[PDB]
This record gives structure tokens, sequence and C-alpha cells, in this order.
């Protein structure tokens, strides 16, 4: 019996508590108000 | 427990036909069974990762 | 308990060792090996009846209790009496160590059967356990037919020549005139021949094989003319020869055909039976025949070596049946915890009380003084066998008995650590 | 039946043995070791367990005894092919059959040649295969050079060459290559000094398959524990380095150094260069000797044999017969067998030469268990084509071993 | 990763080999022997898992070796394990390489394994010829070696103040003497030799021999001590092997035993060369003498470190063995030659050796004067040369040697199954 | 990028050539040839830009050579290819260059390509004059060459302890001898020569010959072995080719064959010189003899590594061939001269070969005594020079020769379609 067991043995590592998977997260950009805009200057010489 | 040492062992009892504990009740003498069954609580157990 | 009961547990402890060796660096995590299983179940025979977790603890406790036992004469007394070496009578003894560890362990009748089937094995162990020797030395049981051994260990003192290694100095001294025949032995070969300052005529010479080599047997051997003994040069012998030389051969009482010398052929023959009949071809000034092969002890003839019947003269030169090679670990532990001295004293004690119970009336014989400690058995056995006082028989029995105890210690003490 | 069919069973018996020696003294009360369990199942797969082993040896002796029974095993054909033969002998019917697992068993066998620490002293099986089917032997297994020795052009023998090495030289002689159990010797003895420079040595046939690891190469004057004359092992802290090279290695291999060397004699030639003249010099290589990959064939095929007659070892058989013999002498059947074997051997030689007749000049100097000799004898008949001799050796060998293996438990009552 | 991870895996591979040899010709039709079962299961743990069923063990083993060589030959990949810190710490390195994620990883059981190990050092009959594993542990972590494991003293030999060689001394012990010379202490495969040789006689009396550093850890059992005139088979000149039937008993004594040890007797001795100097009392004058201790040699319990830590090394240059790596490389070499890479490999190794040497000396540059006189697989020699560098501090050379050895050993283990084609 | 990426593309360009050769004069009106189909498709694979049918394959092939020359000249660009690692590891370099991007990338189908390749070594009739791709692989990765590909012995030659060279040993073989000299081993295009020259007759009997390191790789089939007195057409003096129908047979044996091989006989033989030595037996004494082996020469299996790795080299300086690169350059050169750049190229090359050697020696500087006696395309000679630098040790030298070669070839292939205008 001993070896029958040794054949049938394997590993499974498992987190004790299930991961909490967030699905409906809504992350969208929002513009800030009016503001001073600087137009980056073109590469000069 | 396995001796004085407490352990968390896999419950073979709920694994259908992979119930190594029951598979061992097939041996001849009650003692050979017990031994195997206890050896089962030693090898088929939950340990730290 | 009984002598068998100690041997059994010894064999077990000896087995536990074997398997521990077997398991070193073969114990992986997602894998249980059949070997480790056996080891585990063996550790269960020493625990008080029955899983472990740390085998060091129980084994340690076991050795510790053992040292405490073999040390005090009051306890291990019974193991010293003349009877314990013969009788298989359950001893009238009440002692923790004895009841907690010594008990019958081997399976009967099976084990006995297996053992025999072993003698007839193709490749038996080259370096056998102490168990095998214990049985030989104590019950005079048989040794495997194919187990090799170094001849020199087999050596004992005989009428003609007194020692084996001693002859080394003599053999390296030029001769006065044609001297007598010599039968020396090394680790891997056995030598014989005759040395002279003058030439020796071509012809038939007879050599009687010593009572100790009349049990040897070789295979895969090269027999040739040589001039060295243990790396030391022999004088009064020539190795020189010409391609034209007439063939030299020799015959053994058990093989009607001739056995060639100085030939690339591998010989097989026993020395048991009688005398070697060397037919020297060319006449030469001193010759040394060398037999270098694999040596064995003839079937059912190992009784000589292990029972001490190959011993005829007093004093004699003897080996220790190798115990020395097993005491190593135990000693190393003894020195580790500064018990080496105390143990020695306790042993000298053991040894004395032992010697005692063998001679009536009950008193240490006169003239008895050891030149070496308990663990240089070769020497102590020498001294015990060199007592003009006691009959040869009672001397032998003592050496044997002393051996078994020594062996036991070498086996049980290994895990000693008091602290 | 099949030759494979025999080897397969031989292996199973050598296995019975192995596990028996394993189970010795390791047979306890409430404990069933894995070894014993295997051993047990092997006993079953064959037929108290001593009785059966006995019955089997008996019937074997009975078989290999009568030329009428085992005649087929003696035909030039049984050793040449894996063709199942037509034979009905209730021995073969009961004991010889396939027992190894294919293909697995073979796969393992090869994985083994690459193993780090193979068996130091292998089973007959491995030898049988090499000799019969021409298989490979483990790359890391060690052998004693002197066994590998066969006669070559320059010198007749190895051991005999001792008495000549013991005789002072007349004048600067010819190079010599000789071998011991644990080392190789080569050099040039002379009674007159020899200049320092470069010296070509041609590695003999037999020795061109060797390879050493963990070796010390130094100047000596001994051979098998005997003094070599005409050679000087002298030097001084001033002397210039004495190196040597082999084709297999691009760098110099130093001599008389505490350094452990590992080189190979497969290049075919050693290039040695002395730094200081010597009145005769003998270089020695002492280390671990293994047989180069794919060249172990030479040895076990007897294809390393060139001259006639020649020197020949017994492929270690002698060492396995010990058990059987000792069991023969205890029955008195030692003589009977000794003879029955003398016939078995004749008949086999017979079936190898057409027309079917015991050839001219066949007197055996030694009995059947001194193979190393009887082999010399058969390799000595010049009236019979060469190759056919070799085969008779190889073939005779296999039957010998089979005996060494199956008779052991013989107790004729 | 961890130096530890590599060992645990190396051990597994050595175990696989063991069980292969165990199963050779023991694989019968109707039974699953325990050995085979174990071999089967070991194969199973070698691969990933996502390596599926093993129909032919040759393949996964073959694949593994192939990946190993294409790894061990690329500095860019196996670089990480060449830096100083890989040898001296159990720090999980942040390195991504699919060879390691696949094969190298903690395999041994803890703490049970470590325990079984300790128990073995106290075992009766250890393996006569042990696995690289043990050596690896010793040379790297400086762990202990079994108390009864035998060894050939001549390996242990290292250079000392007086004689700077064990083998070289041979050519001199064979040259007749000019006058009474200094004592000598040499070693063979199976025996230790010491004595004094002179052209004139040497009076009877007490003579002191200073047991050399390297030999002060030797122990012998089942030994025969006698007078002899050969050293490795070469004849020793300037010594007498003569004695009279009634000569004055010649004895010696070591600081560990209060009783005298006889010479030229059929008695099997047991003693240890540790503790001090051998005080030898010569019974009858002799014209040069040589004592021989021939028996079973073992390294004194708990002092194997001296040997493997490369501490027994006092002077420079020095003699040094290879801890037997050569005996294990055999196969891998054969496999290399058999597919034509023995050269391309030999190049990549010099590269590995050089880069290793490098990371040991600040600032990062191959030290000048460094020129090898041998190929990567002749360790014994390369070690000598590494140790001979006057530029670098001794203790650093010592480390380099130890390090190179571990890598070299690792090769001998993993490469065995290499077959690219 | 990757060294592999370059080889792969070379093989493509080298293949495009092959098919261009195949299609020449086989391009008809209504036919569709598997060859032209292949070609036209390959023309496509060059340019990452576009994939339309090439109406004029000259254009893109040119643009490619031009782009290449403009790349291979500027050390700022092609520098990365001159690093020690580029010839070693398959690690894709972080380099951004217009050429490498547009033309270099993996192109060989995997794994099929290798499979075919190995299956090829076993093929019956391999190409008698191999593409560069094959050498590139042997010289760089150490791959096997076809088991039955022929080769001219003399190329294989290298310098040995005994005799310095091969071609030069000629003049000496011409001069009558002072007295019985030492054995010689020279090699022609189609035959190997060995023997012993003497002014005085030398006895009939056995004579041992040590086959050289460079020739122990050879093996011949379909061979006639006889006594001659010519070497490359030049007369050898101190040797006789005389004989008579009565003379006893003159046989020679090799370790690989247990049978006597006849000399001066009409039978065609096959034997292996990898045995390590030849054993000749003169049946009748001759006043100086010279044996010749004329047949088909092949390099033994798994041994071509010695030739292509420069491992057959043991002395210094040494005679070294060029692996035939010279024969492939022809085209490129004639195309350079065409536009007057033969000059300007040689200067960019000298900067390349220099800057290359530099990276090979730590610390980073030109060696002392770098006297280039010949131009970049006479490789055979430039190699001798690199291999003659006493400063740098053998290995680094060899590595430079190999690395140089690969670059050299790479040019011989890519340049050809070069036309600046």
């Amino acid at each position: 019996f001993s070896e029958l067991r040794n054949f049938f043995t394997g590993d499974v590592v498992i987190r004790d508590d299930p991961f909490d998977v967030w699905d409906g997260v809504k992350a969208t950009y929002i513009p800030i108000g009016v503001h001073g805009v600087r137009l980056d200057p073109n590469g000069d010489q | 427990f396995v001796g004085e040492l407490p352990v968390k062992s896999v419950t073979l009892n709920k694994l259908g036909d992979r119930n190594m504990d029951a598979l061992a009740e097939h041996l001849l003498f009650e003692h050979d069974v017990v031994n195997a069954q206890r050896e089962n609580r030693i090898f088929y157990q939950r340990k730290s990762a | 308990m009984s002598r068998q009961m100690w041997l059994d547990t010894s064999a077990l402890l000896e087995a536990i060792s074997e398997y521990v060796v077997r398991c070193n660096g073969d114990t992986f995590s997602g894998l249980t090996t059949g070997d480790f299983n056996a080891l585990s179940n063996m550790f269960t025979q020493l625990s008080v009846s029955s899983y472990v977790s740390d085998p060091r603890v129980p084994l340690q406790t076991m050795s510790n209790m053992f040292v405490s036992f073999i040390t005090s004469t009051d306890r291990c007394g019974y193991m010293l009496r003349k009877t314990w070496f013969n009788s298989d009578t359950k001893p009238t003894v009440s002692d923790d160590f004895i009841t907690t560890y010594i008990r019958p362990r081997l399976q009967v009748p099976m084990s006995d059967t297996v053992r025999q089937l072993n003698n007839l094995s193709l490749q038996p162990s080259a370096k056998p356990k102490l168990y095998e020797r214990q049985n030989a030395i104590m019950k005079g049981l048989d040794i495997p037919y194919s187990e090799p051994i170094e001849p020199c260990k087999l050596f004992r003192s005989v009428a003609g020549q007194t020692g084996n290694i001693p002859m080394m100095g003599i053999l390296a001294t030029p001769p006065a005139a044609q001297q007598q025949p010599f039968f020396v032995a090394e680790r891997r070969r056995i030598l014989f021949g005759i040395r002279s300052n003058a030439a020796i005529p071509a012809g038939a010479y007879q050599f009687v094989v010593p009572a100790w080599a009349s049990v040897l047997s070789v295979t895969g051997a090269y027999v040739y003319f040589t001039n060295s003994f243990f790396g030391t040069i022999i004088a009064g012998v020539t190795a020189t020869a010409t391609a034209a030389d007439a063939a030299t051969t020799f015959t053994v009482p058990t093989d009607a055909n001739n056995l060639p010398v100085q030939t690339d052929s591998r010989l097989s023959f026993s020395l048991g039976g009688g005398n070697i009949n060397l037919e020297l071809g060319v006449a030469k000034t001193g010759f040394c025949v060398a037999i270098e092969g694999e040596f064995t002890i003839l079937a059912n003839r190992s009784q000589a070596y292990y029972t001490l019947n190959s011993i005829t003269q007093t004093p004699t030169s003897i080996d220790d049946f190798d115990v020395s090679d097993f005491l190593t670990t135990f000693l190393s532990q003894l020195r580790a915890c500064g018990q080496y001295e105390i143990f020695s004293d306790a042993m000298d004690q053991l040894t004395n009380s032992l010697i005692t119970n063998y001679m009536d009336p009950p008193a240490i014989p006169a003239g008895l003084a050891f030149t070496s400690p308990w663990f240089r058995f070769s020497e102590r056995a020498r001294t015990i066998l060199a007592l003009q006082n006691v009959d040869l028989n009672i001397r032998k029995l003592i050496v044997r008995h002393l051996w078994v105890i020594t062996s036991l210690i070498a086996v049980f003490g290994r895990y000693y650590r008091p602290n």
C-alpha cells in the first residue's frame, strides 16, 4: 500500500482567503478647470 | 493528531474513490489498516506554504 | 536479555544505520521514497512501542541509557557470566535499559532462511555488518561462500614462523645459507618461497600450507615471481628470468591439472587439501612465489578464523575481526564530551570482571597486565591469549566473549551525548 | 529459447541474489521492508523459498548436463540471432521466458551509462550483453588495465615481461608498455644515460581505449611489487620540468607533480619529453581507469586481439563460479560435471567448423572453470580461421556464466 | 536562485542517477519495485509539471541538460551566480531566466533532511565514495563530513615550510644521502610514511617528528605499522629494513594515547595523528629508517573543515587536489566530445573562470600574471595557479578556488545528458 | 543584431545567389520554374519596405550593398559587431541603425532548418564546394560539417613540433640527404605524403609513424597507396621508387583496422588516419622511401571542430589557411576597383581589424608589434600575424582570427552588388 500512495501524491498550494477581484472599477480622467496653458516651444537653434 | 503532535490532515473521506483511507481498509489485518490509515494522516496533510 | 536478544536489537540498530545512510540527501519534499518509509518504521521499533518527528532524540536517549548500563558492573553483570555466551535462557534480570530496548526483533524462521540463501549469492557484501561476525564468533555460524577477505588478517602464529609482519625484517636481510620456507600474507596477496645465498636446483619442492591458509581460496589471481613484501624489498631471492626459461608450475591436492606461473592467465584454486607442489623450471638463486587475486574462505571452513581454532601456539598474533573499524564513531563521540577517560576505566573494569568469571577460583590471574586500552582489541586479545596460567580453551572463550561485548558497544554507543 | 530469453532470466536470477543480499539481517518482525517485498515478488515471478530455488538449480544442472537437451544453445546460430527456436524441453518451458520490461528496461540501461557513480563491480548481465550483443558499458565504470591487456607486436605478454624487467640491461632497449591493477607503466630501460629532448611512444592496441581521472604521474622503478632494473628514479629540485602530451589535450601534462591529472590515451600516442637525461626511465600513471565511450567493444568482442597465441583474461568469470563450485564439491558431483562440461565444450567448438570434427591438436591444459586459460588454448589453433576462434570464446563464455548463475542453489538429492 | 536552490536540485539529479543505477536490469515485467517507483517519481518532480506525462525518461533529462549548457555558457545569463554574494548568502536574487524558473528551486525536505544528515555522520558504514552533494556542502557551507568516511591521505597533503611536495619528495628519497638529513613526512593512497634517512648510522633513542599541518587531522584503524623502503612503489634509498629476531622492541607514542604503540607487529593499531608530535623510541640503532602506517584512514571527527575550507593551506605556491571533481566530469566530457562542443565549451569556460576571478578583486580587472597551464576540467592544476597569484590576498584566492569548484561540480552533475542535435 | 540574425540573412543572400545561378538562361517566356518562383520570392524578402513583384531585382540588391558598405565602414555604426560578446552570445543588442533594421532579422524557419541541416551531414553526396554559411556555423557555433564532404589535406595543415611548415618543407625534401633523417609528413591537394629519407639504405622491417595532430582528422576512401618521389610536382631526393616482381609485399596497418593494407597495389582502399599512427612494414630495404596516399579525403565525424576552431594549432608562429574566404571575395573586390574604392575600403578595414583586436585585450589597447604584412583580403597571412603576437595568449589570438573571419565573410557576401553612383 505504501508505494500505491507514493505514486498518488501531489501538491496544490492555495491561498487561504480567496482574492477579492474588483470588476466594475471606473477610473476615468477628468479635466481640471480653466488654467494657464503653456504651449511647449518647438526645437530651436 | 498524529501522536502528541496535532496536524491538519486532508479529509480523504470526501474524495470518492481516491479515499486512500478506505482503499486501505482492504488490507488483511486490522492493524495493517490502522497503520496505513495513520500513515495517510501523515502524508496527506495541509502544511505551511 | 538472552544473547540472541542483544544480537537482534544490534542488527536493528545496525539496520537503522544502513537506512540512514541510504536516505542521506535523498529526502525530498514532494516525494516520499520507499527507503525513508522503512527507516521511519524502524525508528518505531526503538520508540517505546509506537510516529516520531525527530529521530535524534530517541536514538540519543537510547545511547545515553546504554553507556550508563555497560558502565556499571552491578547492572550489566549478568552479561559477563560464562553462561550468557552459551545459554539462550531468559535471564533473571530487572533493568530499565534491558526491558526498554533489548527484546527479540528478527523474524523467525524467515531471517534464518534468508541468511542461508545469502551464502549462495553472487555478489555478497564486500564490507559486511558486525551482525555477520557476531554470529560467526558467537554461534559459529557460516559466512558467505563468496565474501572476500585479506589473508593477513587470517594469519595466526605457527610452529615454523612465529609472526607474519615480523618476518619483514628477516626477509630483507641477506641470507647466510639456504634457509627454510616462509608463508607470509599481505592485504591483497599471499606469498611463499625459499631464499638462499647460493643457487637452488631446478626440481620439485614441497611447501606445507600453514593451518591458517588451509582455508583460503582464490579466483582471478595472477601467480608470479616477485621480490617485495608490503612494499619492503626481500633479499636472497631473484626475480630475473629469460624468455627461454623452462616453464615453472605447481599443483594443488584439489586440481589434477598444473597451475602456470609468470603467465598472464587468471588462476582459480584452493589451498585447502594439503601441500603446494612447486615444479621449478630453471634453477635460480632464491625464489618468491606470489599469488595476487581475490581471496575467499572455503565453504563451511570459516569456523577456524571466527572461533579461534586456527590458533595452536602460545603466544599467537591475532587481528580484531575488524571491530577497530567500527569503534571509530563511538570513540569520536566519547572524546567530544570528555568521557573517553572515564569510559576506559569502566572498561578495564568490565574486562577484568569478565576474565574473572571464567576462571575457578574467582580471582584475576597473576601476571595479567594490559599494554593497551579497551579499543585496541588486537593487542588485548594477544595478552589474554598469552596467559600460561589458564587452559587454551578458557582463553579463547574470553577473547570471543570480550569481542561480542566490544562489538555491541561499537554499535549502541554511537549516539551518546549526555550534556 | 531465444538468447535474449536466457539473458532475461539470468538477469532475474542476479536480481534475486542482489535483493537477497539486501534483505540479509534487515528482516524484522512487525516490519515489511520494500526490499523483501520485491524479493518476494521476484521469487513468485520465477516459480519457504529455499526449496524452489533448489528444484530450479537441479533441473538446470540436469539440462546443461546432457548434450541432447541443450544442443541447440551450442549451435553457431543461437549466439548469432534473436530467432526464437523450436525446442520442447520442460526446463526451458518452465524457467526461460522474457522477464524484462521493454522498452523501458533498455531505456534505463542507457541512462545508466551516463550515471555519475555506476556500480564498481557490475553483474554478469552487463558483461553478457557487451560480449554477446555488443552493447555499451557505463562511461564512468572502472577497470583494472591489466585485464584489458592483449598481446601486441612488440611484446608477447604483460606479466611475463616482468622477469625481463628484472634483468639488468645490455644496451638501450625498446620501449615498453605494461599494466598493473591500479596503474599503467611505460618507458625505456637502458644501461647508458639517455639524452633529454622529445620521445615518441605509441600506445598499444589494448591500452588505447583507456582513460584516467584523478591520476598521479610519476617516475618509478617497480612493477607489481617487483624491482625494475635499468631505470633510475632520481632527480633534484633543480632538474627542469618533465612534461608530456596527448592528442586529445592541447596542453602539457606534468610529471612528478602533486597535481591530479585526467587525460586520455585515445589519441594513440604519448609525446614525452625529459628535461634531464636518465640512466633508464619508467613513467607511471596511477589513477582511476575507465574505458572510453564506444570503445568498450574492442575488449569484450576480442577484436583487440591481433597476435597468436595471445594473452587473455576471463572477463571476471572465475569470480562468479566460486559459489557453484563450492556447492559441487559438497555433492561429489564435482568430477561428473567437470567431465560433462568437457563434452559441452567440445561439441560447441565442433559446430563452429565445417566439416563437423574436433580439430587437429585440441588438448585442454586446464578444466572448465579456468576459462582465462582454456580461452588461450582455443585462441591458439592456427589450423582454424581466426574469427571463428574468437566467437567460440565469446560463446563458450556466455554458457559458462549462465552456469555460474543458475547452478548456485544446486543440491542433488 | 539561492546557492541553496542549486544544491537541492543538484542533489535531486544525483539521486536520479543513483536510482537509475539501482534499477539497471531490475526492471522486470510484472512488478513495480520500490526503487523504480521512486525513480519514476523523481523524474516527475524534475520537470515543471506543465511538462506532462513522462513516456521516455531520456527526453526530459536530455532537454534539461541542453538548456543547462546553453545557460552555463552564456555570461549574460549565468552571470548572477558568479558574483561574490551568490556563494556567501541565501539571498533570493532578482533574476529572470526561464532555465531557473523551470529547473532550479528548493527541492529538499526541511528540517527532516538536515536531521537525517547529522544522524549519518554518526553512522557505522558511510558511503565509501560519496556524492558530490556532501563535498558541495563542505566546500561551500563548511558543514561536517561523516566520522567513519575513509579518505586517501595523499589528497589531504598540502605544502609545508619544510618539504613543499608529497610526490616530488620521491625523486629525492630515492637518491642516496650525503649525511643525516631532515625528517620527511609523506603519504600514499593507502598509507602514511615518515622517518629519517642517513648515509651513517643513527643511534638508538628518542626522536621527535612534527606531524605536518595537513596530516594533523588523520585517524587510522585496522593499521599495521612497520619499517619499509618503498614509496609509491619507487625504492627509498638511505634506509634499513633489517632486524634481528631478538632486536629491542621499537615503539612510538601519540599525545592521545598514554600507552605505547608497537612497530613491526601483527597487531592492528588504532590511533590519531592529532594533538601534537609523534614521539618515536627506536629500539636498535639503524642506518636510516622509514616507518609506515598502513590502514584505514579517516578525517578526525569535526575537522574536515581544514581540508575543504582550504584552510590547511599555509604557503604559496602550494600542492592541492581537486576534491575528486575529475572523477565526476568523465561522462560530461565524453558527451561533449561525442557531439563536438568540447572546444566551444572549453572556450566559454575560460570566459566563466575569468569573469569569476574578476568579481573577486576590487577594482574589477583580471589580475596581471594570470595564465592557465591547463583546461577547465583539470581543476587540480587551475586551482594551484589561482592560489599562486601574488597580487591577490590569500584568503580571496582561497575563496575563488572554492567557488570555481562548486560551479565546476554543478556542471558535472547537470550536463551529463547533453545532446543538441 | 544577434550574430544569428546576421548569419540567417547571409544565408538568404547566399541563397539568392544560388538561385540566380539556377535561373540564368532558364528564364523563358511561357514557363514558370520552381527556381524562378523561389528567386522572385526571395527578392521580396530583402526589403522590409514593400512586397510588390520586383520588375528589376538589380535595384534593391544594389541599395542593399550600398547601405551595407556605408554601414560596415563607419565604426560608430558597426561597432557593436566588434565586441567580444557579439561572437559569443545570442543576446539581441540594443542598437538602432537604419541598416540593421531594414535588412537584418531572423529568416530561417525553425526548427525545420536545423533538422534538415543535420539530416544533411548524413546525406550521400553533399555539396563539393559548400556555401559560406556552413563555415560561418562551424567557425562560430562549432557545428558539424557533412560526414562525406571532401577536403584538400594541405588546407587542413597546421604547424607541428617536428616540422615547421608544409609547403616550405619542399625545398628540404629536394636536397639530397646528409644521413638518414627524421620522418616527414606533407600534404598536397589530392594526396597525403609520408616517409623517411636517407642516403644510405635502411633495413627491411617494421617502422612506426606518428601521424600529426592536423592529419589525425583525415579519412580516405577510394585510395591508391604507392611509392613516389614527387611533392607538388617537385622532385624528392633521398628516396627510391625502384622495385621488382620478386620484392616481398609492403603492407601498413592502422589502429582502426585489424587488417593489413597493401602498398603499390591496384586495389582501392579506405582507412582512417584517426587511429593515431601508421605502422609500415618495408618488405625489402630501400635507399630512402616515400609513401603516398591518393584518394578522396574527408574529415572524420565530429572532428571538423579542430580545423574550424583553430584548435589544431599548437605552435607559434604557425601556418594557417583561410577557410577559403579568398575565393569568395573575388567578386566584391572586382566590384570595388570598378568604382575606385579598393583604396578607401582598405583603410576602413584596417580600422576595423584594429579596433576589433582592441576590444579583445583587457586592458583595452593595441598590442605592441602589430606589423600587418598584408592587406585585409589576404586573410591567410593576416591570420598568421594575429596568431604570432607573443603579447596576448593563444586563446585570445585564435578568437580574434575567428571573429575577424566571420566579419570578412559577411562582407564577401553583402558587398557584391555595390555600385555607389
